[PDB]
C-alpha cells in the first residue's frame, strides 16, 4: 500500500537530458580548475606542510 | 695460495652483505622494531664489526706472514677479536632466554619483558664482554713467561698470540662454556613443551586428521653453533693444560673456522616472511 | 497490489531511457587528460592504541578529531602534530566522528546504540559529556552536525533520524530503507541529504519535509561510503563489488562507473577535491587511489599504509588529504 | 610567540604520559566474545562467571579477563563482526537437548546451530581466532534419551551408522544410551571445524550445565593454550 504510493509520487518528476547534466558538471569543473592546490602543486613557499 | 685470497675476499664480502642488509630492513621499517627485534640487531652489529675490523687483517697478514703495523695496531686488534666473539656468542643465549620466557610462561611475557629491560640487558652485555676483553689485555695481565714470546714481544714485525694457562681457561669459561648450558637447558624444556602440546591435539581430534617440525629447527640451531665454535674452545684449553702437542696451523684453521659463524647468523634468524617481504622490498 | 507496483516501475524505467541523449564519456573526449598525479606525505601522527574507525576535519583547517577502539578520541593539530586533548570513552566500540562546525562540540557513537556529545569550550572545567541520545534501536554508522543545536544520525535499523541537543527528542525520523544504513553525507545548504544502505540503494531525503524523494539503485552489492559533488547537484558512491559510480540528481540515472579489472577489493571510503575534478577512494588493499572525476581515468596512487584503509577526508581550502588505518597511524598528503 | 608554545609542549608532553601510563595496563589484558544461539543459555553462563552491549570484568590467578555479550538486535546479516578479529578467544554455547523442537517454520534448532557455526568458522576477518564450544543443557538431554518418544534418528538419519568412539571418557553414573548420544552431537561439530583448518585456529569442545562452578576453569586453561599455541607456531616449533 505505501511502496504503491511511493512510487506514484515518484514516478510524476521532471528530468532533463543527460547532455545538459554533463555539460553543466564540465564547465564547473573548468571554472573552478584554476584555484585548486591538489590540480595544480603550490609554491613550496606557500604550503603550510611543508 | 692463489684462490685463498678470493675466497677470503667471497667471505668478507658475504659477512658484510648479510650484516647490512638485516641492519636497514630492520631500521627502515616501523613494523619490525619489536621487543626480540633489539637482540638480533645487537647481534648483527656485532658480527658486522667481525667482519669489518677483524678478518681483513688476519687475512692481510696470513697472505704476507707479516705484521706491518706495529704493536700497538696488533693489540688492539687482538682486543677487538676477543670482544666481537665474546660480545657475539652471549646474544645467542639471551635469545634463548628470551624464546624460554615467551613459550613457557605465557601469561607473564608481556609484562616480564620491556623496552627498558631490553636496553639493560644489551648494556650489560655489551659491558662484560668489553672488561673481558679490553682490560686484561692492554693491561698485560696474560702474556706468557717462556723465551718464544719475550723473543716475539720485543719486536715489531712478530704478531703473535700467547697467554698463560690461567687467563686462557677463564676467557675460555666465560665467553664459551658458561653460556652453551644455559641454553641446551632452555632448548630441552622448550621442545618439551612442545612435544607436550602436540600430543593433546591428536588426543582432541586425532581421528579426524610427528615432532618433525620442532626437531629440525632446533637441530639446525643449536648444531650450527655447537660445530663452529667447540673444537677451538676444546684446543684453546688443551694446548695450555699440556703443551707440545698442537701444531699452530691446525690452531689457525679452527679460529678461522669459528670466524665464518657470523656468516650463518643471518641465515638461521632473519627467515621470517615479514623479512623475506622486507628483503624483497628492497 | 504488487501489479501497481511492477507497472509504476515499469513506467519509471521507460522514462528514465528517453532522457538519454548521449553520455558522458562522448562529451568529454576533447578534454586534456589531468597527468600523474603523485603525493608525498608530510606528516604522520601517532599516539593510538588500537586501530582507527572515523576521522573528520575542522572548519579551520588546523585541528582535526579521530576515534580509535581502544576508547580514545585525541584532538590533533596537523601544522605542529601536536595532541590538544585526549577524551577517556564509556565504551570502547565506537565506529563514528564529527566535528562541529564552529568547533565548540564533538560528537561520537558506536555499538552502544547512543550518540554522546562533548563540550570542548568548556568554563574552568575539563571536557565532559554534554548530553546522550537515546532511543535509537540498532548499532550508528555516521552522524553530521547540522548547526550547533542539531544533528542527523543513521543506524543499522534501517532508519535514519534528526535529533535536538537541548532536549534529547527526535524531531523527525526517516524510513524507507530494508538494510542497513551505511553512511550519510549533507548538502553544501544542508538542505537535502543521501544515505547509502546494505541493500544495494541510495536515496535523496528533504530534512523540512520528513519524506523520501529519489531512489536510486546501481549497485550490485551493499553500499559502504557516499559523498557529494562540490555542486550539489550529484554525488558518488563507494560498493562492496569494488566499484564506484557518480549519479545526477536531475537526470535521475548513473553517469559513470569507476572501475578496474585488477582491483578487487571494496572500498571502504570515497572523496572529492575542491573543485570537483578528482576522487579519491579507498581500498581493502591498504592503499588508496586516484580517480579522474570526467574521464574515469587512474590518475595516480597513494600507499603508504600497512594495513585497510578505514577512513578519508579533505580540507575545507583543499590543501592536504588526510587518512587512517588500522595500523593506528594518520598521514597528511601534500 | 613562544609563550603559547610552551604551554602546548606541556600538555603534549602531559598527554603523551598518560597515555604511556594507560598503554600498559591496556596491553595486558584479555578479551572474550560470547556468542550463542537463541534461548541457548548464555545469560546463566555469564552470570555465573561474573560471581545496548553487555560487559563484564572477572579476575582469575591474577589475570584480567573481559568477556562482553553482544545484543541480538535481530541481525541476521552480522556487519560488526569484522569489529572483533584480535580477541582471543570466541565461546560459543549451544543447547544440545533442543534436538527435536522446531524453531516459525524452519529446521530444528540444532540444525539452524551448525548453521551459524559453519558460516562463522568460514569468514574473512575470523580466519585466526579460535573458538571455545559449550554444549550446554547437558541434563536435559539425558532426560529425552532415557525416556521420551523422541529419538535422534528420525530428526538426524546420520545416526544410524553412527557408533560410539573407543576414545570416550564416560561418567560413573552415564548410563550407555546417553553415551552415544552425547558424543554424536559433538562430532558433528568437531567435522565442521577440522577440514576448514589452516592450522592457525583450533576449536576446543567442552560438556556443561547449569550447576557446574568449574566453567571459569575451563576458560582459563583453554586461554592459556592459545596463546602457547600461537609463540610455538610463529617460532616455527608446533
Ligand atoms: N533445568 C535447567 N534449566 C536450564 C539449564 N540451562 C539453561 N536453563 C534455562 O535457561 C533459562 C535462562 O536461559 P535462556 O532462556 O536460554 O536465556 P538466555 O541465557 O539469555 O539465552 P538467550 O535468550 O538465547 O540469549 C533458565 O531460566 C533455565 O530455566 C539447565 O542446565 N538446566
Ligand atoms: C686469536 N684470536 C682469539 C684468541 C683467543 C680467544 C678468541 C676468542 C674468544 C676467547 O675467549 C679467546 O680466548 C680468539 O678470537
Amino acid at each position: 500500500r505505501k511502496l504503491v504510493e511511493q512510487l506514484k509520487m515518484e514516478a510524476n518528476i521532471d528530468r532533463i537530458k543527460v547532455s545538459k547534466a554533463a555539460a553543466d558538471l564540465m564547465a564547473y569543473c573548468e571554472a573552478h580548475a584554476k584555484e585548486d592546490p591538489l590540480l595544480t602543486p603550490v609554491p613550496a613557499s606557500e604550503n603550510p606542510f611543508r | 695460495v692463489v684462490g685463498m685470497g678470493i675466497v677470503m675476499s667471497l667471505i668478507v664480502l658475504a659477512i658484510v652483505f648479510g650484516n647490512v642488509l638485516v641492519i636497514t630492513a630492520i631500521a627502515k621499517f616501523e613494523r619490525l622494531q619489536t621487543v626480540t627485534n633489539y637482540f638480533i640487531t645487537s647481534l648483527a652489529c656485532a658480527d658486522l664489526v667481525m667482519g669489518l675490523a677483524v678478518v681483513p687483517f688476519g687475512a692481510a697478514h696470513i697472505l704476507t706472514k707479516t705484521w706491518t703495523f706495529g704493536n700497538f695496531w696488533c693489540e688492539f686488534w687482538t682486543s677487538i677479536d676477543v670482544l666481537c666473539v665474546t660480545a657475539s656468542i652471549e646474544t645467542l643465549c639471551v635469545i634463548a632466554v628470551d624464546r624460554y620466557f615467551a613459550i613457557t610462561s605465557p601469561f607473564k611475557y608481556q609484562s616480564l619483558l620491556t623496552k627498558n629491560k631490553a636496553r639493560v640487558i644489551i648494556l650489560m652485555v655489551w659491558i662484560v664482554s668489553g672488561l673481558t676483553s679490553f682490560l686484561p689485555i692492554q693491561m698485560h695481565w696474560y702474556r706468557a713467561t717462556h723465551q718464544e714470546a719475550i723473543n716475539c714481544y720485543a719486536e715489531e714485525t712478530c704478531c703473535d698470540f700467547f697467554t698463560n694457562q690461567a687467563y686462557a681457561i677463564a676467557s675460555s669459561i666465560v665467553s664459551f662454556y658458561v653460556p652453551l648450558v644455559i641454553m641446551v637447558f632452555v632448548y630441552s624444556r622448550v621442545f618439551q613443551e612442545a612435544k607436550r602440546q602436540l600430543q593433546k591435539i591428536d588426543k582432541s581430534e586425532g581421528r579426524f586428521h610427528k615432532e618433525h617440525k620442532a626437531l629440525k629447527t632446533l637441530g639446525i640451531i643449536m648444531g650450527t653453533f655447537t660445530l663452529c665454535w667447540l673444537p677451538f674452545f676444546i684446543v684453546n684449553i688443551v694446548h695450555v693444560i699440556q703443551d707440545n702437542l698442537i701444531r699452530k696451523e691446525v690452531y689457525i684453521l679452527l679460529n678461522w673456522i669459528g670466524y665464518v659463524n657470523s656468516g650463518f647468523n643471518p641465515l638461521i634468524y632473519c627467515r621470517s616472511p615479514d623479512f623475506r617481504i622486507a628483503f624483497q622490498e628492497l | 497490489l504488487r501489479q501497481e507496483a511492477e507497472q509504476l516501475k515499469n513506467q519509471i524505467r521507460d522514462a528514465r531511457k528517453a532522457c538519454a541523449d548521449a553520455t558522458l564519456s562522448q562529451i568529454t573526449n576533447n578534454i586534456d587528460p589531468v597527468g600523474r598525479i603523485q603525493m608525498r606525505t608530510r606528516r604522520t601522527l601517532r599516539g593510538h592504541l588500537a586501530k582507527i574507525y572515523a576521522m573528520h576535519w575542522g572548519t579551520d583547517s588546523r585541528l582535526l578529531v579521530s576515534a580509535s577502539q581502544d576508547g580514545k578520541l585525541i584532538i590533533w593539530d596537523s601544522y605542529t602534530t601536536n595532541k590538544v586533548h585526549a577524551i577517556p570513552l564509556r565504551s570502547s566500540w565506537v565506529m563514528t566522528c564529527a566535528y562541529a562546525p564552529s568547533g565548540n562540540y564533538v560528537a561520537c557513537g558506536g555499538l552502544d546504540n547512543i550518540c554522546s556529545i562533548y563540550n570542548l569550550k568548556t568554563r574552568e572545567g575539563n571536557v565532559r559529556v554534554s548530553r546522550e541520545l537515546a532511543g535509537h534501536t540498532g548499532y550508528l554508522s555516521c552522524c553530521r552536525f547540522l548547526d550547533d543545536n542539531q544533528i542527523v544520525t543513521s543506524s543499522g535499523d534501517t532508519t535514519c533520524a534528526l535529533w535536538d541537543i537541548e532536549t534529547g527528542q527526535q524531531t523527525t525520523t526517516f524510513t524507507g530503507h530494508t538494510g542497513d544504513v551505511m553512511s550519510l553525507s549533507l548538502a553544501p545548504d544542508t538542505r537535502l541529504f543521501v544515505s547509502g544502505a546494505c541493500d544495494a540503494s541510495a536515496k535523496l531525503w528533504d530534512v523540512r519535509e520528513g519524506m523520501c524523494r529519489q531512489t536510486f539503485t546501481g549497485h550490485e552489492s551493499d553500499i559502504n561510503a557516499i559523498c557529494f559533488f562540490p555542486n550539489g547537484n550529484a554525488f558518488a558512491t563507494g560498493s562492496d563489488d569494488a566499484t564506484c559510480r557518480l549519479f545526477d540528481l536531475r537526470a535521475d540515472q548513473e553517469l559513470m562507473t569507476y572501475s578496474h579489472d585488477n582491483i578487487i577489493c571494496g572500498i571502504t571510503s570515497v572523496s572529492f577535491s575542491k573543485s570537483g575534478r578528482l576522487l579519491l577512494a579507498g581500498y581493502d588493499d591498504f592503499n588508496c587511489n586516484v580517480w579522474d572525476a570526467l574521464k574515469a581515468d587512474r590518475a595516480g596512487v597513494l600507499a603508504g599504509h600497512d594495513n585497510r584503509v578505514s577512513c578519508l577526508g579533505v580540507t575545507d581550502d583543499g590543501m592536504a588529504v588526510a587518512t587512517g588505518s588500522w595500523d593506528s597511524f594518520l598521514k597528511i598528503w601534500n | 610567540q613562544r609563550n603559547e608554545e610552551k604551554a602546548q609542549r606541556e600538555a603534549n608532553k602531559k598527554i603523551e604520559k598518560q597515555l604511556q601510563k594507560d598503554k600498559q595496563v591496556y596491553r595486558a589484558t584479555h578479551r572474550l566474545l560470547l556468542l550463542g544461539a537463541g534461548e541457548s543459555g548464555k545469560s546463566t553462563i555469564v552470570k555465573q562467571m561474573r560471581i545496548g552491549i553487555f560487559e563484564t570484568k572477572f579476575q582469575v590467578d591474577k589475570v584480567n579477563f573481559h568477556m562482553f555479550d553482544v545484543g541480538g538486535q535481530r541481525d541476521e546479516r552480522r556487519k560488526w563482526i569484522q569489529c572483533f578479529n584480535d580477541v582471543t578467544a570466541i565461546i560459543f554455547v549451544v543447547a544440545s537437548s533442543s534436538y527435536n523442537m522446531v524453531i516459525d517454520n524452519q529446521t530444528n534448532r540444532l540444525q539452524e546451530a551448525l548453521n551459524l557455526f559453519k558460516s562463522i568458522w568460514n569468514n574473512r576477518w575470523l580466519r585466526t581466532i579460535s573458538v571455545i564450544l559449550f554444549l550446554n543443557k547437558q541434563d536435559l538431554l539425558a532426560e529425552k534419551v532415557l525416556a521420551g518418544k523422541s529419538k535422534i534418528e528420525d530428526y538426524f538419519p546420520e545416526f544410524a551408522r553412527y557408533t560410539t568412539p573407543e576414545d570416550a571418557t564416560p561418567e560413573p553414573g552415564e548410563d550407555p544410551r546417553v553415551t552415544r548420544a552425547k558424543y554424536f552431537i559433538r562430532d558433528e561439530f568437531l567435522r565442521i571445524s577440522t577440514a576448514s583448518g589452516d592450522g592457525r585456529h583450533y576449536c576446543y569442545p567442552h560438556f556443561t550445565c547449569a550447576v557446574d562452578t568449574e566453567n571459569i576453569r575451563r576458560v582459563f586453561n583453554d586461554c592459556r593454550d592459545i596463546i602457547q599455541r600461537m609463540h610455538l607456531r610463529q617460532y616455527e616449533l608446533l
